[PDB]
RNA sequence: UUUUUUUUUUUUUUUUUUUUUUUUUUUU
RNA sequence: CUGCUCAGUACGAGAGGAA
RNA sequence: CUGUGGUAAUUCUAGAG
RNA sequence: ACAUCCAAGGAAGGCAGCAGGCGCGCAAAUUACCCACUCCCGACCCGG
RNA sequence: GCGGAUUUAGCUCAGUUGGGAGAGCGCCGGUCUCCAAAACCGGAGGUCCUGUGUUCGAUCCACAGAAUUCGCACCA
RNA sequence: UGGCUUGUGGCGGCCAAGCGUUCAUAGCGACGUCGCUUUUUGAUCCUUCG
RNA sequence: CGCCCGUCGCUACUACCGAUUGGAUGGUUUAGUGAGGCCCUCGGAUCGGCCCCGCCGGGGUCGGCCCACGGCCCUGGCGGAGCGCUGAGAAGACGGUCGAACUUGACUAUCUAGAGGAAGUAAAAGUCGUAACAA
């Protein structure tokens, strides 16, 4: 009963072995991405580049490199809807957000951790269906 | 005391800004200490004779070059009226600015130099006495006073023969434009000396007419269409510490009150009036004729520009997907066909517009069709034509709101034609 | 008393993209 | 050699630009 | 509080009763 | 350390208090009405 | 507001001094194959961004627009 | 060092097929040919090792 | 006709190394300098009260018919006006502790530029050899 401190100290230190716990523990989340841990960042379409799918899946994926506002850093982004390219023009303000928990992109996608959802401060769904905007 | 808008127009260097400045001075609207400082600054930069003009011309490029570039607005008050006076540039590069000025005006002072060669130049084929007179007519200015200026100049020296020469030339031309020439004062003045500005001049005994101030009082105030829907073409947009983004412009029709919700077309952005100001005096309401700045909550300066039009939400300004007009062709070096794309100067806006069809050539005097779908138009022709603006443009039918329904057509920096809009297809 | 037993590799590197299909009581 | 007036001038469709 | 004063300007403020 | 107007001499300021502008961004309002309530502050009222 | 660049084939770029454009990919098509990859053949494709001026003639020059860019100015 | 000579270097020149959008010379000139030059370099051995 | 390894050639992205004694940022600071208030040795623009003398006005007593007059005590006005003594009292000023801020460097914490060098990862397949799985 008098050896409480060792178990107390032991737990916290052995705990370091948990990588997600570790992630919160080290100021890394703030600095591991262009966002700074942020869910959404406004950006500019520097170029639009077609890319090739990975493994047996064969496809041309719509990809945009984006210059961020406060951050000012290069970003690799994924264009989502079918003919969004028709509606994506260079240097139009774009809001970007991530896919399924931070880390790995959709298995089909190559090196993109980010998704494009707004064009000119307008959501994607509106351009995509005829009834909304044009 | 009724309010009126005055535009000052005329050929480059003929004396527009010197007149306005000097008039404001002897009317005591300008601090003697400031006139003193301006004069010293003017002399030290090699430009003594610009001391009155520099009351109006403030921009670095205006002062460097000794010309007016864009509009300046000044309030002064006569015996009968309060005027907003608008100083417009003569330089051919900035006739687009002069046109926005005319669109906001109730009356015009045409300033015309009597100096040898200066007059003839202004009245020449490509001169701005000629051009400004034409544009003032088309933007719907009927009341005009002409200041035959620089009578003091040595090559003039108050000569009545020179004066009567410029008057007659000016009369023959002005009558061909449709002006009622018998009614309009031709005052011999010296913007620089002061002759006949506010008091009568001993140097010109032979002159019996009004002084310029007297001529102002003899003007008549225009109809106030408060029952038509609110329309305010924006002339400029400022971003002001305390207010935020404040469009400026003259209320053409309707009324505007603090609290109002307003929309700006063609962008479609909506804000709310925090405040209203005319000549630094805060207002609660503004009616037609009021030349105002209005602060707008919820609107960014980048959303709105000159040539946009503000109306209330229930009756928003019309955006033309296309529009129809009756036009007369003043000048063209070849011919105008379907597809011709001059810039359209309407109210405060200026947007290139493509002629998609020429429905009919008309006899310029009678208005009857002389040919369905002519192969082309040329100088001297009148016509009914269809117009598709290159970018979103606000226009109204002349029959409904005439101040948003009259226009000039310009191309290669010349005035090519004039027009009234007879119909609009809304966006 | 009853048992070994020699022989030993002389010569066998590599094989482009993509591969595929599954679900239940109740008797007439 | 430079400046001030010469002068934003004449000459230019402008850009410009003197002596 | 009387009167007498100066400054582009500020809750400036003298001197005299 | 910012930075406002300079009659060329000078004079000011600390809105991290309400409103209101800008900025910043993924991200938060209006230049309103009032002491009636709750209190509090000044002296024997009822001011603020 | 002012001023410079840039706009040429599906893509990316070269030409030019007014007689009217040229290449690399492309990509597509065919042969072979389950289909591609490789290989081998084949493809003719541009209002030279737009208007006007000049000119006998404008891709080119002049003057004017658009769109993108980049300087500079303005500052309710 | 100086010196003859000037290949080499440098510079002009007659002729005008060409450039120069029309045209040869406004401004330039193939080839071909006449030369001037002695701050390059070269060949020569004349003056200087008494 | 199964899996499978590594160098070498494209293309991209991370991180390591790095000539510039490298640049940028923010915290604690050594030293040299020092505004400004404040305590404190002074100073002393200035102001009033009493000191002495002379002159008049007024109240109360004494020597005078007076009245002026003189003495005491208390005020008013003038000269030696400040000439003798006292008190509070602005500028300034001795020497201070506090201590802004300037410079000169330190030092951490926090990013970062770069010819090149060196891994990897996308990695499907081009090119070399058979290492591992069946002694
Ligand atoms: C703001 O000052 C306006 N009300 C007046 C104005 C100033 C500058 C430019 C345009 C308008």
């Amino acid at each position: 009963l008098r050896t409480a401190r060792k178990l107390r100290s032991h737990r916290r230190d052995q705990k370091w072995h948990d990588k997600q716990y570790k992630k919160a523990h080290l100021g890394t989340a703030l600095k591991a991405n262009p966002f700074g841990g942020a869910s959404h960042a406004k950006g500019i379409v520097l170029e639009k580049v077609g890319v090739e799918a990975k493994q047996p899946n064969s496809a041309i994926r719509k990809c945009v490199r984006v210059q961020l506002i406060k951050n000012g850093k290069k970003i690799t982004a994924f264009v989502p809807n079918d003919g969004c390219l028709n509606f994506i023009e260079e240097n139009d303000e774009v809001l970007v957000a991530g896919f399924g928990r931070k880390g790995h992109a959709v298995g089909d996608i190559p090196g993109v951790r980010f998704k494009v959802v707004k064009v000119a401060n307008v959501s994607l769904l509106a351009l995509y269906k005829g009834k909304k905007e044009r | 005391k009724p309010h009126m808008n005055l535009v000052v127009i005329g050929h480059v260097d003929h004396g527009k800004s010197t007149l306005v400045g000097h008039l404001l001075y002897r009317l005591g609207y300008i601090e003697e200490k400031k006139l003193k400082e301006l004069e010293e600054q003017a002399k030290s930069r090699g430009k003594e004779s610009f001391k009155f003009a520099w009351i109006l011309d403030k921009m670095k490029e205006e002062r460097e070059r000794g010309i007016t570039i864009d509009l300046t607005f000044m309030k002064f008050e006569t015996k009968k009226y309060v005027f907003t006076i608008i100083d417009a540039p003569g330089h051919r590069d900035f006739v687009k600015n002069m046109i926005t000025g005319a669109s906001q005006a109730d009356a015009a002072i045409l300033v015309v130099s009597a100096r040898k060669g200066e007059f003839e130049a202004g009245m020449s084929t490509e001169g701005q006495t000629r051009e400004h007179l034409l544009l003032a007519r088309t933007m719907g200015i009927e009341q005009i006073i002409v200041a035959v200026n620089k009578m003091d100049a040595p090559d003039v020296n108050y000569d009545q023969k020179r004066y009567e020469f410029v008057v007659s030339v000016l009369k023959k031309f002005m009558k061909g434009l449709g002006y009622q020439v018998d009614k309009i004062p031709f005052i011999p003045v010296s913007a620089w000396k002061g002759d006949n500005l506010i008091e009568r001049s001993p140097n010109m005994p032979w002159y019996n007419g009004p002084t310029l101030v007297e001529a102002l009082d003899q003007l008549q105030p225009p109809a106030k269409p408060v029952d038509k829907p609110l329309r305010i073409p924006v002339q400029n947009v400022y971003s002001i510490p305390g207010a935020g983004t404040v469009p400026v412009g003259r209320v053409e029709t309707g009324v505007l009150r603090v609290g109002d919700k307003v929309v700006f077309m063609p962008p479609g952005v909506v804000g709310e009036v925090r405040s209203i100001e005319m000549h630094y005096q805060q207002l609660q309401q503004a009616e037609p004729g009021d030349n105002i700045g209005f602060a707008v909550r919820g609107v960014s300066k980048s959303d709105i520009k000159r040539g946009d039009v503000a109306g209330h939400l229930d009756k928003p300004p019309t955006v033309a997907e296309e529009f129809e007009a009756r036009i007369f062709v003043i000048w063209h070096p070849s011919a105008i066909t379907v597809g011709y794309t001059p810039v359209i100067h309407v109210h405060t806006a200026s947007v290139s517009s493509r002629i998609i069809e020429i429905k009919a050539k008309l006899d310029p005097k009678t208005g009857q069709v002389v040919e369905q779908n002519p192969q082309f138009l040329k100088a001297g022709d009148a016509a009914i034509v269809r117009f598709k603006p290159v970018k979103p443009l606000v226009v109204e039918k002349f029959s409904e709101i005439p101040q948003l329904g009259r226009f000039a057509m310009r191309d290669m920096n010349r005035t090519v034609g004039i027009g009234i809009v007879t119909d609009v297809k809304p966006a």
